[PDB]
């Protein structure tokens, strides 16, 4: 039982801090992931990080411009857009994976879907 | 009855029986029920962050090359015909190390039915993975499941399901573990997707609860009577020079030996638990006695008639806190 | 195939679930045993550890061949083809026989049809125990094996040389390190059960442990706890507090060194020889705080309207320890 | 020669007579030895000699009248009941230097199997008058497969002469009574199976090793009493002397219960040591209240003698709780 | 769909087929995509210099013996039908123990594509060994590799690579050790020469950051608190000579076992850790307080309130300069 | 090339190949030459008397049977074919536990040569037998062996050399024990005596020499400081009983601690090692200090002063007796 | 990452000392080798040390001729080339093998390459 509450996104021309809060039973749901659906798209992995240890993962289409970090004292999540382009035009999900929910790629895997920040430039 | 009729059955089943195809192979999925049997858990381990568990694995499951007309019975099989069949390719995915028995025989059974539908059991010991939350050790509640999957059938192939729902998961009564209550279980179904496609996949879970007694006697009651040991000092003449510092020292190093003795039998997790929080409390109180004597010490070449009230009302308040917050 | 041949004809009609002379004469197996190690004996688990190369003979007319050579030294997978005696060890708890780089096995098929097949074997036999005596004691672990299946009517075991030459323990091949092997002497007897009447064969190791180590863990702490609270006697009265730790801290040294003896020593009913050598000098230590609570008591007394008692302690405490120490070890070491 | 026969045509996967009457198994243990009993893992180790005899009208022959001594190779031929241990956290055969099997084949058809094993099987203990506690622990045999309608378990005769219980001999343990029980109400979720049992009672020996338990929190007790007799003038001796047997005793309680790890249920050697913790402390307060009152002589002399009788007392009704 | 066609068509790929020969036996090497799925790392040990890795272990490769027409289909098989193909010798170079999971079947996969590329997965437990260099202990970093070699083919046999690049290994994410965090990860493939020829060589290697925390808890603090403990003395009129006395006794004493008791937690190097000069310094200070009680001793029969200020300083400015150097 | 060519060649070769006869059955013995590459060296026991060992063991034989012509290649052939062939039976007299690694497939090798020549590698880890000679324990040197030996074949049927000579073992540059370096090896080559025949014997051993660092640290320097304590007593005031006789107690009740620790850490030799005479001696001076009090105590209800000087000299004298005696 | 400074090279008639001095992560690579090449022929080993323990191969050429040996505190291994012949006539290399990267005679398992001194005699 995971609640997720995803803020600041809005509409730029440009860097950007998308963040993730997570509250409720986080231990069981060790991964944070960050998706993004394009209007007509399919939901399409961003990148994922461990609340334990840090490790990082990113999809190539933002690797080295999106950076994902957090920290446990607030239970949060964030992702730094950064150099952003108009392809990064998506309504922008925070989700958590179970431990032995599969592969971090597929939306699928995950349970405790954010509302999802709509965010075009 | 009659014993040729029977084996020339069975050996026009298996006679051109290719065990290297699943049922309806290029067909529909064939649909996999399993029903478990709990017969113990063995054993819990915190260091290892994983436990035992023994039990009958059953799989059901529908094999029309194996249907037979005009006998009214079900066949029992010797546990040797499952190798000349088809199985399913059913693994433990957060298993660490299984095995079937063996004696006196494999712990196997076959039963076949006239409609083709075969009925395989195993007799399982696992030990499974167990990743535990140790910071309200050892007032906390654990969740550890076991993670049943077809390794290489997708769901284009295989589809499981628990057989018989809420009532497929039997002898949860039968788990007697000193140090812990069954609170609940639960049985999920789900598809989870890897880079080799989408597999079936259940999931068995328990909500363990750590019984407390035996670390209120273990750990919680030396501590609690070290600290009331720390606080005789206050009664006795503060000319007993030897006589306080020794209690102010045996407190304070007893206090040490119970600390470290009892994270080396715990995982070297690097966060603090509910018992090390406990546990400096204490210190704390037993380390403050004695510098309270060692100020006496250095004005008298009162302090203590105040220690006597404040020193015990503390204990109390700082033991109301901490068993409130935790209980 | 000169020698295919040989080897197919031989193997031709010829059934290994069936004994040589099956119905007949009974089967004569000829053994010996050629102990490479002699493992360490565990006395809290009363087992021990030995690897043998434990070589069988018996003789199989089936195999009978005529040929230029008198010795078919074959591979060691050979033997699963033809009939071989079920030897088992009664008394092993646990046995593993070595497939390392191949099976080792031996099989050699002599021309007039006698067999030799030896196998390489790591044994964990169990061996009860007396520890009455304890460390001062001797034990003589058993090493039973006979046939499974085959009765004594039909198959019996012999010894291939005499009852002496039988079994081979080489010095160099003792791994023991508390044990001493003094000796071995075999035998042969015959049990009955339900499935047979059996032939048994008994191999006896006689083990005299060394108790260099626990004169030295064991025996040297507490002779020197004992010696230490005597030190408090020469000390004055009038330090009470000097003296009062003097015997409270020999009391729990010897509280430790009772639990170490007993912690690799196998937990039993009865009390071995050095658990009495603890408890008498416990009582001297414990008496020697007793003594100095009576000089205490007394003084005070005196002082309130140099001490015999102080007097008497420094003279009968060492004599009576020292006198139980010539009882003591007398009365073991003699044995 | 009619031994190739019978294998000729012989059906391995079915039990004699599939459609008809189950079979009757006869069972008899000859129990080797009983080892590792450990209450922290509440397991034993048992090493027996298994038999099992049925009758297969598929193996009669009539050629001879003689019984056929056969080893482990022909093992594998024929069928075998599927009996198990019910409760084995593990078991093995022993293999050296062959499998330790038999099979004796009557002209009747009757089968007689035998086969020595080694199995680890778990014991519930009750540890609530540990160590003066009699434990009881069970051996279940049932068929995995096979339900009532299949194979039917019963003792054999001779199981009542061969058991080989009394020749046993424990290192810490007696085994008081033995008993072989015969269930037939299981009814597992596949069916009814018949389940042999052998109960036996286990008594721990009550010796220098329940001596040595108890031996150190005894003498510290006794050790506390000493300072009775010691002045109140000398603060830093008795002190010192109270100190060191409270200690000691924390220390001995900790160390109880680190050689059963997971033994949370309460011992009656825990409760001894609360006794004997009680009196130490009271001790070492006792001397307290009587320095406090020092800023009396007939303190002392009260606790020379209200100590041992107390103590003398409580043990008496510690003792006879726990007979 | 029609399982006799399709049984037709795999007992045709397999007639007269030779598991001896590899692949194109003769001509170039077969080139073999290796993948890996981590599942967990269950333990890393300092005494033994191991760690013990569970992954899903996949490779990819064409044997051209197996291309089947007519089939738009991948066909996943029976786990049996591995023991009648070719595979490929893959050993792990460093690995102290392994073995592939068995229950309830043997985790292992074979997936044939139509133009004969045969997809082998296996779920392998490895404990390797990692050589761990523990001068900084415990506040060191460490490399442990997983090195993957052909056995007995050569590259003019066989040739390896890791299949996606630098995505071919997944599941970092899912390692969780309490004592380390995964800094980071790297894909290295190169040839290793031989005495009996050149051979392909995978290596994976991971960068392990020993949590501090339960260091700072179990041993650090511990001391601190002794050294603290060892200057109350100085406050303690120098007439209380067993009071004072005793505090020197017991710090000294105290600081030895800490020091014995670590080092029996770790293997028996002959090089001195961080932790021993930590622990070694701090033994020095009570030491030198207890002398320093023996110096006033020695003269009584000033020094006291010159120790009041000149220890405190001194243990700041010896832990300054150590947390300092090390982090 | 040409992959049914080479199949109809090997085929031929193995087509009535009897596993039962060695090469050359009834003629002069078949030459082994036998070369290992050492791995690692994982562990060494002083309580087990063993040592564990990884290596790639091979053998080179020739088979004349196995002889092919009109291929101009070594065959490296999957290692499933070693159960076709004839091998050695090459066992290790002195070995407790071995086995062959097992994943991903059997660690064998088998290279066939035109000529008949037959290369059989196996990785191997044993645990060996290595009796120690602890009398100078821990400034020890031992002497461990692998004894390499034939099991059922006489040197009429087999012989063994070290293929290379001295080269013929590598990788001894490899082994990093933290304890031990490894100061030489050599190779052996005999034949061996037993009532069965006269069979061949190669022997590898290795001389390794305990490095001192870890005891120096472990035991040895807590021994010096607690004798330098027990001098500290010289310098308190002899009225100060309660300190003086605190001091002695405390030192000769950690040096016997020390003692009883070390000697459960090895095995139960009745033989005293040259660490059990320094502890023997250094709790003689401390029990001689604590004496020495006794009889100040003794006569004053000087000799101090003497015992300030003549224990300190006495104790670097008998360091130096010891460590020119050991070192 | 291992830096290798090789130096004592130079034109004699003899006894000689080549040194070759090591920074960096040494522990990855324990083992240092000596390898010399001829102008023309290939790249050949002379010989081996250990960092730890000092476990010792050479070539039979240099055999008994030749002494490695190192220092752990400067991080440095030393040929002391005795007895010099004209058939040791070439740039002497140093390099560092790593721990799993195979036989130790092989040029190419060896990843870091001193610069290399000439020596002409
Ligand atoms: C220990 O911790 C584990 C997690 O690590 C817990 O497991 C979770 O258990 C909950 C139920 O308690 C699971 O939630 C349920 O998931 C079902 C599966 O849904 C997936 O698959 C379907 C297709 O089959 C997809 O459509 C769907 O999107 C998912 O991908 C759902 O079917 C369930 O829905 C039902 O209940 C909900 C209310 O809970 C209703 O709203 C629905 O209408 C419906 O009736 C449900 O959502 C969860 O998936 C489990 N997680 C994992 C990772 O397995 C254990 O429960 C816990 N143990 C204890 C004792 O607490
Ligand atoms: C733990 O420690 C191990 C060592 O014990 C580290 O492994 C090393 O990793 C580095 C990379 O980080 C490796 O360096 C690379 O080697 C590749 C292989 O080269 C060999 O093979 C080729 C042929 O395939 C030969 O031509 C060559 O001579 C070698 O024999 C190179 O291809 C790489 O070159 C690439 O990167 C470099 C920059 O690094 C560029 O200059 C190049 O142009 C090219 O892009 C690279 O040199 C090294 O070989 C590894 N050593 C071993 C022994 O395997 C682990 O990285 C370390 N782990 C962590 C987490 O730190
Ligand atoms: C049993 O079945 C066989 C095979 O069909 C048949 O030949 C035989 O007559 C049957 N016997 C009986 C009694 O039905
Ligand atoms: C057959 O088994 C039943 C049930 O155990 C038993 O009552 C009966 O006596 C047995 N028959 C024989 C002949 O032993
Ligand atoms: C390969 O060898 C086979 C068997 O000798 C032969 O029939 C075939 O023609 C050969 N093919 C080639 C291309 O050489």
């Amino acid at each position: 039982q995971v609640q997720l509450v995803e803020s600041g996104g809005g509409l730029v021309q440009g860097s950007l801090r998308l963040s993730c809060a997570a509250s409720g039973h986080t231990f069981n749901y060790p991964i944070m992931g960050w998706f993004r659906q394009a209007p007509g798209k399919e939901r399409e992995f961003v990148g994922a990080i461990s609340w334990s240890g840090g490790s990082t993962s990113y999809a190539d289409s933002v690797k080295d411009r999106f950076t994902i970090s957090r920290d446990n004292a607030k239970n949060t999540v964030y992702l730094e857009m950064n150099n952003l382009k108009p392809e990064d035009t998506a309504v922008y999900y925070c989700a958590a994976k179970g431990r032995y929910s599969g592969g971090l790629y597929y939306p699928t895997n995950y349970d405790y879907w954010g509302q999802g920040t709509q965010v075009t430039v | 009855g009659n014993m040729s009729f029977v084996k020339e059955t069975v050996d026009k089943l298996l006679k051109g029986y290719d065990i290297r195809l699943r049922p309806d192979f290029g067909g529909p999925p064939v649909c996999v029920g399993m029903n478990i049997d709990i017969a113990s858990i063995d054993m819990v381990s915190e260091v290892n962050m994983d436990y035992t568990l023994t039990m009958y694995f059953q799989q059901y499951w529908r094999d029309k090359r194996l249907a037979y007309s005009g006998i009214p019975l079900n066949l029992t099989l010797d546990n040797r015909v499952a190798d000349q069949l088809w199985v399913p390719d059913t693994y433990f995915l957060n298993d660490k190390k299984s095995f079937v028995h063996g004696v006196t025989v494999k712990n196997r059974m076959i039963r076949l039915h006239p409609d083709g539908t075969v009925l395989y059991g195993l007799r399982i010991t696992t030990t499974a993975a167990c990743m535990m939350d140790l910071r309200r050790y050892p007032l906390d509640e654990q969740n550890c499941t076991l993670e049943i999957e077809s390794y290489g059938y997708t769901t284009d192939d295989i589809e499981f399901y628990w057989r018989g729902g809420d009532k497929a998961v039997t002898g949860v009564e039968r788990i007697e573990l000193p140090q812990f209550s069954i609170v609940e279980h639960r049985l999920v179904s789900r598809n989870v997707v890897f880079a080799t496609g989408a597999y079936p996949r259940l999931s068995l879970s328990f909500r363990l609860k750590r019984n407390i007694g035996y670390f209120i006697l273990q750990t919680y009651m030396p501590s609690i009577l070290i600290t009331i040991l720390s606080w005789v000092s206050f009664w006795i003449n503060y000319d007993a020079s030897a006589a306080r510092v020794a209690l102010g020292i045996t407190t304070v190093l007893t206090m040490t030996t119970i600390n470290t003795h009892l994270r080396e039998t715990l995982p070297k997790i690097p966060y603090v638990k509910a018992i090390d929080m406990y546990l400096m409390g204490c210190f704390v109180f037993v380390f403050l006695a004695l510098l309270e004597y060692a100020f006496v010490n250095y004005i008298f070449f009162a302090i203590d008639r105040w220690s006597r009230i404040v020193f015990p009302f503390t204990f109390s308040l700082f033991n109301l806190v901490y068993w409130l917050y935790y209980v | 195939e000169n020698f295919t041949r040989i080897l197919d004809s031989l193997l031709d009609g010829y059934d290994n679930r069936l004994r040589p002379g099956f119905g007949g004469p009974v089967t004569e197996v000829k053994t010996d045993i050629y102990v490479t190690s002699f493992g360490p004996v565990s006395d809290v688990e009363m087992e021990y550890t030995m690897d043998v190369f434990f070589r069988q003979t018996w003789i199989d007319k089936r195999l009978k061949y005529d040929g230029p050579i008198e010795i078919l030294r074959l591979n060691n997978m050979m033997v699963t083809k033809v009939w071989t005696p079920d030897t088992f060890f009664r008394n092993g708890k646990k046995s593993v026989s070595h497939n390392m780089t191949a099976p080792n096995k031996l099989f050699r098929i002599m021309r007039n049809g006698t067999i030799l097949y030896t196998m390489r074997l790591t044994i964990s036999a169990e061996c009860p125990m007396r520890l009455v005596d304890f460390p001062m004691d001797g034990h003589a672990c058993p090493l039973k094996f006979g046939s499974y299946a085959y009765p004594k009517s039909e198959m019996i075991y012999t010894w291939t040389k005499g009852p002496e030459k039988s079994v081979e323990v080489p010095k160099e091949s003792s791994s023991l390190v508390q044990y001493d092997l003094i000796g071995q002497t075999v035998s042969s007897e015959t049990i009955k059960s339900i499935t047979g009447e059996y032939i048994v064969m008994t191999v006896y190791f006689h083990l005299r442990r060394k108790m260099g180590y626990f004169m030295i863990q064991t025996y040297i702490p507490c002779i020197m706890t004992v010696i230490l609270s005597q030190v408090s006697f020469w000390i004055n009265k009038e330090s009470v507090p000097a003296r009062t730790v003097f015997g409270i801290t020999t009391v729990l040294t010897m509280t430790t060194l009772s639990i170490s003896a007993r912690h690799s020593l196998p937990k039993v009913s009865y009390a071995t020889a050095m658990d009495w050598f603890i408890a008498v000098c416990f009582a001297f230590v414990f008496s020697a705080l007793i003594e100095f609570a009576a000089v205490n008591y007394f003084t005070n007394i005196q002082m309130e309207k140099t001490s015999k008692i102080d007097k008497y302690a420094r003279i009968l405490f060492p004599v009576t320890f020292g006198a139980f120490n010539m009882v003591y070890w007398v009365v073991y070491l003699s044995k | 020669p009619n031994l190739d026969g019978l294998i000729a045509g012989y059906a391995r996967n079915f039990r004699p007579g599939i459609g008809g009457p189950p079979v009757n198994v006869a069972l008899a243990l000859e129990v080797a030895s009983i080892d590792h009993i450990s209450e922290a893992n509440m397991e034993y180790t048992m090493t027996v000699f298994l038999h099992q005899s049925w009758r297969d009208s598929r193996l009669s022959y009539n050629h001879t009248n003689e019984t056929l001594g056969l080893d482990s190779r022909f093992v594998d031929k024929l069928w075998l009941p599927d009996t198990f241990i019910v409760n084995a956290k593990s078991a093995w055969f022993h293999d050296v230097t062959v499998e330790n099997k038999l099979i004796r084949l009557q002209p009747d058809g009757v089968i007689l199997y035998s086969i020595r094993i080694t199995s680890t099987v778990a014991c519930d203990m009750d540890l609530a008058k540990y160590p003066m506690d009699e434990q009881e622990c069970m051996l279940d045999l049932e068929s995995y497969g096979y339900s009532s309608e299949d194979i039917v378990y019963y003792w054999s005769e001779s199981q009542e002469h061969i058991h080989g219980l009394d020749k046993l001999q424990l290192a810490q343990f007696t085994i008081t009574s033995y008993r072989f029980t015969t269930e037939l109400m299981n009814f597992k979720s596949a069916g009814q199976f018949p389940r042999l049992s052998l109960h036996f009672h286990l008594r721990r020996n009550r010796g220098v090793y329940i001596i040595q338990s108890y031996m150190p929190s005894v003498l510290l007790v006794a050790m506390s009493w000493v300072s009775f007799w010691i002045s109140q003038a000398a603060v830093p001796a008795r002190v010192s002397l109270g100190i060191t047997t409270v200690l000691t005793m924390t220390t001995l309680m900790v160390s109880a219960r680190s050689s059963l790890p997971r033994a949370s249920a309460i011992k009656a050697l825990d409760v001894y040591f609360w006794i004997c913790y009680v009196f130490v402390f009271a001790a070492l307060v006792e001397y307290a209240f009587a320095h406090f009152n020092a800023d009396a002589d007939t303190i002392d002399i009260y606790a020379r003698a209200v100590f041992p009788a107390a103590f003398a007392a409580v043990n008496v009704i510690y003792w006879a709780a726990y007979a």
